[PDB]
């Protein structure tokens, strides 16, 4: 029953002081967008950066199989918003990080359905 | 200069109707860099001034409009332009890119491989190319009209881009073909369009607006060409990235133009004006199927 984990290889290489995966495609917007983490079209806000889908998933840049049944992909052809505190390692921010079902925010980023 | 606040510069009418002798290029600019927003790399600039400038033309822009890029891929892995053009393309758009390296991208569809080897049974609304072999700049040899892919790409635009569709083909001092300027004159208007951000470069894009599928005006490739070189070498381009920060009117606007499929027998006068005027896309609306050839040698 075995399978390669690369979101925990990544982790374990991000924590043994490794250097984060670059190449992001950072996007030019307004920074007037809804704060929403992964949209149609850039929608990051003045505290956020937009970039392209594709450049930030651990799966398409490693060229490795998704862990959805169907393969797959969430960010592909998306846009990804990453706070400006985090832009220097997206990819990392996608797989530690989780979107809020109900408002579409990055959980304890901007999701406040919890108040 | 107000051109600094344009998102780059065409070729102006006058400089389009001399008959200069091809000459090196040799330009001021040459070996500046441009000031850009903090953690954007040159290709999404230069890619967002494109597209800012197309967004100042006759474009034609139907619903489901189909878009192919060539040259997508870069030595990073990953699709800059792909992105700039999802980004700018109005939701719904059928975006396939390629490349012949590996490379990931926001397309809808990637085809890897010599472009040689991409084949499609639809037509295109619109053709982005940014293919370019570093192999072509020699001043140690003759700057001749180049072959490779362009061979390719003057095909494709006969036979797969819908009259009413547009092109944009990115060329260099040395990376062009004559053919290719040739069928600049079959389009209702065409010009040669320098982005501010690499203003330094013999770069441009060669931009095709509203496909007539027959020649209009009679265009020398060499000698066009040799035009252009004369054009740079007078004309300083002040290097900027003031239309960067401006984004609020970037998307393109859905015009929903209408999409006829027409016979050839059936296109009068009356239909190239609206073709002209980038109210008409002539093509099927059949379903999109495109393939690469996988040659098989042990
Ligand atoms: C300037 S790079 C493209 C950069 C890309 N537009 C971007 O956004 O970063 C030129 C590309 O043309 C590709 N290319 C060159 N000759 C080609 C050919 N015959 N068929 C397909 N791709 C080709 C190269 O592999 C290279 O990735
Ligand atoms: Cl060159
Ligand atoms: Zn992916
Ligand atoms: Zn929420």
């Amino acid at each position: 029953a075995f399978a390669v984990d690369a979101a925990k290889a990544y982790k374990d290489y991000l924590a043994s002081g490794g250097q984060p995966i670059t190449n992001c495609v950072k996007m030019l917007c307004t920074h007037t967008g809804t704060g929403q983490a992964i949209t149609v079209t850039p929608e990051a806000n003045m505290d956020q950066e937009s970039f392209g889908g594709a450049s930030c998933c651990l799966y398409c840049r490693c060229h490795i199989d998704h862990p959805n049944p169907k393969g797959f992909c969430d960010l592909k052809g998306k846009y990804v918003q990453i706070p400006t505190t985090c832009a220097n390692d997206p990819v990392g921010f996608t797989l530690k990080n989780t979107v809020c079902t109900v408002c579409g925010m990055w959980k304890g980023y901007g999701c406040s359905c919890d108040q | 200069s107000s051109q600094a606040w344009q998102p780059g510069v065409a070729m102006p009418n006058l400089y389009k109707m001399q008959r200069m002798l091809l000459e090196k290029c040799d330009l001021q600019n040459y070996g500046d860099s441009a000031t850009l927003p903090k953690g954007i790399m040159m290709n999404v600039a230069k890619y967002t001034q494109l597209c800012q400038y197309l967004n100042t033309l006759t474009l034609a822009v139907p619903y489901n409009m189909r878009v192919i890029h060539f040259g997508a891929g870069s030595d990073k892995g990953v699709a800059p332009g792909t992105a700039v053009l999802r980004q700018w393309l109005p939701t719904g758009t059928l975006l396939v890119d390629s490349d012949l390296n590996d490379f990931v991208s926001d397309a809808d569809s990637t085809l890897i491989g010599d472009c040689a080897t991409v084949h499609t049974a639809n037509k295109w609304d619109l053709i982005i190319s940014d293919m370019y072999d570093p192999k072509t700049k020699n001043v140690t040899k003759e700057n001749d009209s180049k072959e490779g892919f362009f061979t390719y790409i003057c095909g494709f635009i006969q036979q797969k881009l819908a009259l009413g569709g547009s092109v944009a083909i990115k060329i260099t001092e040395h990376s062009w073909n004559a053919d290719l300027y040739k069928l600049m004159g079959h389009f209702a208007w065409w010009t040669a369009f320098v982005t501010n951000v690499n203003a330094s470069s013999s770069e441009a894009f060669l931009i095709g607006c509203n496909y007539l599928g027959k020649p209009r005006e009679q265009i020398d490739g060499y000698v066009m060409h040799a035009n252009y070189i004369f054009w740079r070498n007078t004309n300083p381009i002040q290097l900027s990235s003031y239309s960067l920060f401006d984004m609020s009117k970037f998307p393109l606007k859905l015009r929903g133009t209408a999409v006829m499929s027409l016979k050839e027998g059936q296109i009068n006068d009356m239909i190239l004006s609206l073709l002209s005027k980038g109210r008409l896309i002539i093509r099927e609306n059949n379903r999109v199927v495109i393939s690469s050839d996988v040659l098989v040698n042990n």
